[PDB]
RNA sequence: CGGGGAAUCAGGGUUCGAUUCCGGAGAGGGAGCCUGAGAAACGGCUACCACAUCCAAGGAAGGCAGCAGGCGCGCAAAUUAC
RNA sequence: AAAUCCUUUAACGAGGAUCCAUUGGAGGGCAAGUCUGGUGCCAGCAGCCGCGGUAAUUCCAGCUCCAAUAGCGUAUAUUAAAG
């Protein structure tokens, strides 16, 4: 007996079958689209909104007036609106149908970074987060794959630190400005 | 290791070809090695065992297959 | 075809009780009997019969067995005879 | 015609129990008696000691001259032939060496050329033939 | 060993569950018992069966399927730590 | 507990940024070369069909390309495919 918990996840599934045209280039639009490392990260995303709308279908199958169905569905629905993949407009179970991967894929840091012109490229957006220069609310982030919240998006700023953003130069520019 | 090398040398001098060699006491695996020597050669397939203690294991094996076993604590009588 | 005095890894034999599917099993000039295997190029094209001289290519492993590389004829074997192969006949 | 009566579960479980054992499959697997005539003994992996090298000719259509290793097992020490898989692998095996064997693919059955051959050898002397084909180890002496 | 469960999966199913929680069992194999509220206890004892340690040969002492570690077995599994 | 790891932060640390990405394939199944040397039904490849017998799209290599990627082969028990 240890005081240990063994409650681990896959978070992404392979294809069924492995070399197949129309699919492969479906994958590499999305990566070259949203500067993604390889597909695995595509699989985790399609596995994420997979279990969304299997959540969603399983909901549909019971009646109108069940308590059950009317406190998930608000549940669901209320959280899809909270990370900014629907409206207050379409806030119906039935249009959870409607999504696909590119909404979800636009909420990455990397994306929003990219969207808002911190970042002059998708690849650059993904590099300046890794390299600690990207912070969210007062809390420096590092997480390309960090889903940004709705109300969370109107302050994405430099983290004061950084080169970029704080005011301190780099190994390279105090480097040049030592030899200079 | 030191007896080891007496016998090696022993068998050497007396002209005998040698194929294993192992340190502490005689087990089945070594039993079975005597035994895939014994579809080449019938006389070469056996086990020479200095002041070692033998398994009741491998002394059945060796019985119940071709194998024989000189065991001795005086290196003499081996 | 010219004449081939190869004795390098591969040797002489006489064909002898040819029976088999493929098997063969004729008698070495050098050492005892073995199964030489018809090879790939041999099974249709060139026949060898009950009593034939070969060179067998010796294959050094197990040595039990072997494989036919050339079939001769009388011409061939009466110049081997003059050269390297036993008084024992051609 | 399947009786489909509600109180006819004992029949319908009765027959589908027994008729299962005329699937192949099945009965080689839920009967003990594979396993016992299965040189390994299910296990996906076993090593022994080599008896000799050997050369087996391939099936009618395309002929050559597949090189094999005899090898007397370790466990239950009966005595089997496994083929070694790359080019001049042979070579680097020598007789009485410690060899381990594995199936070779078609779940203990025969390949495409090779005939009454189940085993194909994957490390000899305790190193991968495959670093000793890649030459990323040496044989130890 | 049996459950709580696990893998897979349209619906139905198939296969696994020695293994951290619950219940059972046994301390090499059997048998008998002292003490105690509670044991047929084995890091308690008594005898036999199998193995095996010391010896001045008179006698003495054994139990890792606790944690390390070693041998064996095998395709298969960690540190004589604080 | 004493340490370790992590997080925090002085100093050093990127131009073949030589601070080097592998494991398997490139006839079909099945994504990718009828490119060039070598061997000549021998050596070997090939889960299956098949490729090798002197112009090898399949073997041993070079170059190029594809697949997944800090992972990817291989064997074996088992599930879906199996109406």
């Amino acid at each position: 007996p240890v005081a240990r918990s063994w409650v681990c996840r896959k978070t992404y599934v392979t294809p069924r079958r492995p070399f197949e045209k129309s699919r492969l280039d479906q994958e590499l639009k999305l990566i070259g689209e949203y500067g993604l490392r390889n597909k695995r990260e595509v699989w985790r995303v399609k596995f994420t909104l997979a279990k969304i709308r299997k959540a969603a279908r399983e909901l549909l199958t019971l009646d109108e007036k069940d308590p059950r169905r009317l406190f998930e569905g608000n549940a669901l629905l209320r959280r899809l609106v909270r990370i900014g993949v629907l409206d207050e407009g379409k806030m119906k179970l039935d249009y959870i149908l409607g999504l696909k991967i590119e909404d979800f894929l636009e909420r990455r840091l990397q994306t929003q970074v990219f969207k808002l012109g911190l970042a002059k490229s998708i690849h650059h957006a993904r590099v300046l987060i890794r390299q600690r220069h990207i912070r969210v609310r007062k809390q420096v982030v590092n997480i390309p794959s960090f889903i940004v919240r709705l109300d969370s998006q109107k302050h994405i700023d430099f983290s004061l630190r950084s080169p970029y953003g704080g005011g301190r130069p780099g190994r390279v520019k105090r480097k040049n400005a030592k030899k200079g | 290791l030191g007896s080891l090398e007496a016998l090696l040398e022993f068998l050497k001098t007396s002209e005998v070809p040698y194929a294993g060699i192992n340190i502490g006491p005689v087990h089945k695996k070594d039993v079975m090695k005597a035994s895939v020597m014994l579809e080449h050669d019938p006389q070469y397939a056996v086990i020479l065992a200095f002041d070692v203690r033998i398994e009741r294991d491998a002394q059945e094996m060796a019985d119940s297959l071709g194998v024989r076993i000189f065991s001795a604590e005086i290196i003499y009588h081996l | 075809r010219e004449l081939v005095f190869k004795e390098d890894g591969q040797e002489y034999a006489q064909v002898i009780k040819m029976l088999g599917n493929g098997r063969l099993e004729a008698m070495c000039f050098d050492g005892v009997k073995r199964l030489c295997h018809i090879r790939g190029k041999l099974r249709k094209k060139v026949w060898i019969n009950t009593s034939d001289i070969i060179l067998v290519g010796l294959r050094d492993y197990q040595d039990n067995k072997a494989d036919v590389i050339l079939k001769y004829n009388a011409d061939e074997a009466r110049s081997l005879k003059a050269y390297g192969e036993l008084p024992e006949h051609a | 015609g399947k009786c489909r009566g509600l109180r006819t579960a004992r029949k319908l479980r009765s027959h589908r129990r027994d008729q299962k054992w005329h699937d192949k499959q099945y009965k080689k697997a839920h009967l003990g008696t594979a396993l016992k005539a299965n040189p390994f003994g299910g296990a996906s992996h076993a090593k022994g000691i080599v008896l000799e090298k050997v050369g087996v000719e391939a099936k009618q259509p395309n002929s050559a001259i597949r090189k094999c290793v005899r090898v007397q097992l370790i466990k239950n020490g009966k005595k089997i032939t496994a083929f070694v898989p790359n080019d001049g692998c042979l070579n680097f095996i020598e007789e009485n060496d410690e060899v381990l064997v594995a199936g070779f693919g078609r779940k203990g059955h025969a390949v495409g050329d090779i005939p009454g051959v189940r085993f194909k050898v994957v490390k000899v002397a305790n190193v991968s033939l495959l670093a000793l084909y890649k030459g990323k180890k040496e044989r130890p002496r």
